[PDB]
């Protein structure tokens, strides 16, 4: 953008494989920008010994 | 048990790096020298007494 | 056992914000969505062997 002090890193993500398949959650674009989140799913265990 | 995390794709901070190290970071990645990138993700639990 | 803890009004860094992250901060408290104030408070303790 502006000079070198502003340097800013933006991250797209691609799947492996076939991008259009089923098994992928879809990403829901920027309400503010424009451009896919970063989709993580997690699969989280409650029980603790 | 499942959440949908979904990060923004644009960087949380500007890029903190002195043109100092950066130029360490070029003239590293400019030889036989082999770096791995870093994919770091932290799940973090809230408190339990 | 009382300490008088007295932090400085001026902030400690220039607040690191993206534009496009700050951008997302505006457009996230112009809607009917809720977020929270965070109030982290960190008392570390020296080691003790």
């Amino acid at each position: 953008g502006k000079s070198q002090n502003e340097k800013m890193w933006i991250a797209t993500s691609e799947h492996p494989g076939d991008q259009n398949a089923k098994l992928w959650i879809k990403t829901a674009n920027t309400t503010y920008s424009g451009r896919p989140y970063l989709q993580v799913v997690g699969f989280i265990d409650r029980a603790f010994p | 048990d499942i959440l949908i995390v979904r990060f923004r794709p644009e960087s949380e901070i500007y890029w903190p790096i002195s043109q100092d190290s950066r130029n360490a970071m070029i003239d590293k990645l400019s030889r036989n020298t082999s770096v791995n990138f870093e994919v770091s993700l932290e799940f973090t639990r809230p408190y339990d007494p």
